[PDB]
């Protein structure tokens, strides 16, 4: 009769714009009986009773699935949890935006989320790429040990292999790291100068800090830098030759809700055929059985191809990520960040301005220097080798 | 206090009276255990989110026992939040919440008692060379932890002086066909086919399964996760203790691990007495310190750091002609002990295909021709380069 | 050592001598955890670093 989609936003100011969204279904596809409705209500500041605000709300309007926004707050993944479970208690596909976290990325935990934004283990993709076209062979990264930090380093060492093998020497760090500058003393050792840092928005500042009073941040060194470690305290006590990433698109929630109903409203369209269409469950005074189709519809919204909204890119591989997502490489210029080229799946450079490099230095620097010192080791063999 | 929560309407008439049944049965000295009885029924989150926030306000209970009657584990992770939300330590015997779920949220105390599907593989292989069962098949479909299944096969047989070999598929789909499944299960080389699946995807490919006619009494399957002859799995006493030792069982971690803190220094963490009347939560140490050295019952309860057992007590179940499941082994902490002596092949839970090309023939000791030497007592099985010679009993190369 | 003491006068290298820990010439074995198997030996401490 009527087809209406769950969804929680950060605040209700944001759910006005949202019914104009959804109102729109009359000049949609089919334009038969489908009368989208908002049905969004703001979430609960305190994300445990978010389970209490799903139940009663949510399944109680027969909603099909269910979209969560970041917070206001700077939350660790408050928002997304409750709902993911709650929804992958039924079944019921959930597909969210904003949320920039790799343990969405398994289905272990989380049977079902579709998020069109891609998360921070992608900015190794961009990595490969960006220092392949400036002549730079092999590297080497100091990565957190914590399920984010080595996702990207498993990222980064599988592609690669096919390129130039593996890196120089990978160097991990506790996540709560505080003056720990001991994993540094040998990182000045290995003549690679092509250090990649995959740290926190906090822990950063520390490496920052204690590097600088090694003379690290001098002319002959490059800093690959994720979007992380840039904003908020990283970019004070920061290198003067960052070369951090970031994102176009991203941090644009009004961009987001309008392209996400899109799809959702034209994958309701492709599922109207003769085989089994049932509701989902209404209320949580009794629901114990799973629907059958439900397993169906997440599949159809995974090869959904719009080809509208952010430059028209919209699809998803056998996870719910974003593809082509463009990144804007910036370049740091005396508290200036200075786009420096753009990424779109294939490195291109518009290069505005000229870049600089840390200490100064106009030309791109190696990212190498030969030793003449070198250690050998022997074994005992008469005649070979006495002792 | 201990909180005693029990899921199921089947479960609710029992409830009542094993409160007083284990108050007594075990003892721990400067503790009491006033065992609780609730008759929650219902697979919806309401009486789980709502009852048990009010039974930590209300009893101030610290330690919770889970069972449930159905197998649905779509109920474990609903819990498994709950553990790491409030520092509750909820423990689950059996049911629902017994399968292994990784992995776990940071700062947790769910545990559970089961076996994880590495340790489970381990023990398959022991069974296959105790009957000289070399030939096997590895056959899986889309899986949550595919991923590492085979990445624990190949290390198994890398070593060892037994010469084994590898065969599997790649995938099966339920709705690819039969005609379709039938045509892709003729590529294979042996005898035995190893079984990991969904339980849902489980029953259409057995009931394919029959439509290439592979479930004669020639072949054996093993469930590693309508139902042909000679079915293997693994349970982890999943149909043993009955009922008053799984609770017996349980409350005893709570209680032994409770007193791990108690002997250092007198404190109670009353953090889980409630649930939204505090505001903060930043509150918490030492949640999985604790729980690794467990001792009951003639027996080792170690919990690794993930959160599950590490080291359980396995048992096998077969299949009998009546449709039922019984244990035919044993496997008393690393022994491999089986009963019902394994004497000949192909006469003792597996028969030949053809049994006019099933011939014996007999040998006698000739030093040049015919060598006889003792087993190899390391691995219990005859060595590489030789086949077994039954001295009719004993086994020899 | 006679033949290292020309190679390095002709490359213009300067090298530092110390012999095995291990005593072992090299070949791969198995961890005690797992099956991720490791060198040792000559062919271990090359790799390492």
């Amino acid at each position: 009769k009527i087809v209406n989609i769950g969804a929680v936003l950060s605040t209700r100011k944001h759910e006005q714009m949202f019914r104009e969204a959804v109102n729109q279904a009359n000049k949609r596809h089919g334009s038969w009986k489908i009368q989208l409705n908002a049905t969004s209500v703001t979430h609960k500041p305190n994300a445990i009773q978010m389970a209490l605000s799903v139940c009663e709300d949510l399944i109680s309007s027969q909603v099909y699935a269910i979209l969560v926004s970041h917070p206001p707050t700077p939350n660790d993944h408050f928002t997304p949890t409750p709902v993911s479970y709650t929804a992958g208690f039924y079944r019921i596909p959930v597909l969210g935006l904003t949320t920039r976290m790799s343990i969405y990325s398994d289905k272990s935990i989380h049977l079902s989320f579709l998020r069109t934004v891609p998360p921070y283990s992608h900015q190794s993709s961009v990595w490969f790429e960006m220092m392949r076209v400036y002549s730079w062979n092999h590297i080497i990264l100091l990565v957190s040990d914590d399920h984010e930090g080595r996702a990207a380093q498993k990222r980064l060492e599988t592609l690669l292999e096919e390129r130039e093998s593996k890196a120089e020497k990978v160097l991990q760090f506790d996540p709560g790291t505080k003056n720990v500058t001991a994993l540094l003393m040998e990182a000045k050792e290995l003549e690679a100068r092509v250090i990649i840092l995959s740290a926190s928005e906090d822990d950063a500042a520390t490496v920052y800090r204690a590097a600088a009073m090694l003379n690290m941040t001098g002319s002959g060194y490059v800093w690959l830098v994720g979007e992380r470690e840039i904003s908020g305290n990283a970019l004070r006590y920061a290198p003067d030759g960052i070369l951090g990433l970031q994102l176009i698109n991203g941090k644009n929630e009004s961009a987001h809700i309008s392209d996400a109903v899109g799809v959702v409203a034209q994958a309701v369209h492709e599922l109207l055929e003769k085989e089994n269409i049932t509701d989902p469950p209404r209320g949580c005074v009794g629901n114990t059985n799973i629907w059958k189709t439900g397993p169906l519809f997440k599949r159809v919204l995974m090869s959904s191809k719009y080809a509208d909204g952010v430059t028209g890119r919209v699809e998803f591989n056998e996870d719910g990520d974003r593809k082509f997502a463009n990144y804007s490489i910036m370049n740091l210029q005396n508290r200036k960040l200075v786009q420096v080229g753009i990424y779109n799946g294939t490195h291109v450079i518009p290069n505005d301005r000229k870049i600089i490099w840390p200490g100064g230095e106009t030309e791109k620097p190696r990212g190498y220097q030969m030793s003449t010192r070198l250690k050998i080791v022997t074994i005992h063999q008469e005649p070979f080798v006495y002792v | 206090n201990v909180a005693l929560v029990f899921s199921g309407p089947a479960y609710a008439a029992e409830a009542a009276r094993l409160g007083p049944a284990v108050a007594a049965a075990v003892r721990s000295p400067g503790l009491d255990v006033r065992p609780v009885a609730l008759v929650l029924n219902g697979s919806d989150p309401r009486s789980l989110v709502l009852q048990l926030c009010d039974l930590l306000s209300g009893l101030r209970v610290h330690g919770v026992v889970f069972e449930d009657d159905s197998r649905a584990p779509a109920v474990a992770p609903i819990l498994d939040f709950l553990s790491a939300q409030t520092s509750l330590p909820i423990v689950a015997v059996h049911g629902g919440a017994a399968l292994v779920l990784t992995p776990k949220e940071k700062g947790s105390t769910f545990l559970q008692l089961g076996s994880s599907t590495e340790q489970q593989l381990q023990v398959i292989f022991e069974v296959l060379e105790e009957y000289d069962w070399t030939s096997f098949v590895a056959v899986t479909t889309r899986a949550p932890g595919h991923r590492a299944f085979l990445s624990y096969i190949e290390v198994l047989t890398d070593g060892s002086l037994v010469g084994w070999e590898h065969r599997g598929a790649l995938t099966l789909d339920p709705g690819a066909g039969e005609a379709v499944l039938s045509a892709q299960l003729r590529s294979v080389s042996a005898q035995i086919r190893l079984l990991f699946c969904a339980r849902e995807e489980a029953e259409p490919v057995f009931r394919a399964a029959e439509e290439a006619g592979l479930t004669g009494s020639g072949y054996v399957w093993f469930m590693v996760g309508p139902l042909p002859a000679g079915l293997f799995a693994v349970r982890s006493a999943g149909w043993r203790d009955d009922l008053a030792r799984r609770v017996a069982a349980g409350v005893a971690v709570v209680a032994r691990g409770a007193q791990a803190l108690l002997r250092d220094y007198g404190f109670l963490p009353e953090l889980g007495h409630d649930c939204r009347a505090q505001n903060r939560t930043h509150r918490g140490e030492s949640l999985h310190r604790y729980f690794m050295n467990i001792t009951w019952d003639n027996r080792d309860y170690s919990f690794n750091e993930d959160g599950f057992l590490v080291n359980p007590s396995l048992v096998v179940i077969s299949l009998t002609r009546d449709r039922t499941w019984e244990v035919v082994g044993s496997w008393e902490q690393q022994t491999l002990r089986l009963k019902y002596p394994l004497w000949s092949r192909y006469g003792r839970f597996l028969q030949p295909v053809d049994d006019t090309q099933h011939l014996t023939v007999a040998t006698l000791e000739e030093r040049p021709f015919v060598i006889v030497e003792p087993a190899d007592p390391i691995s219990g099985t005859c060595i590489r380069d030789s086949v077994p010679c039954r001295s009719q009993p004993e086994k020899r190369c | 050592i006679d033949l290292l003491i020309k190679l390095a006068r002709t490359m213009n290298f300067t090298y530092e001598v110390h012999l095995v820990a291990d005593g072992k010439f090299g070949t791969q074995e198995r961890v005690n955890n797992s099956n991720k198997k490791e060198w040792n030996g000559m062919m271990g401490e090359l790799l390492s670093g």
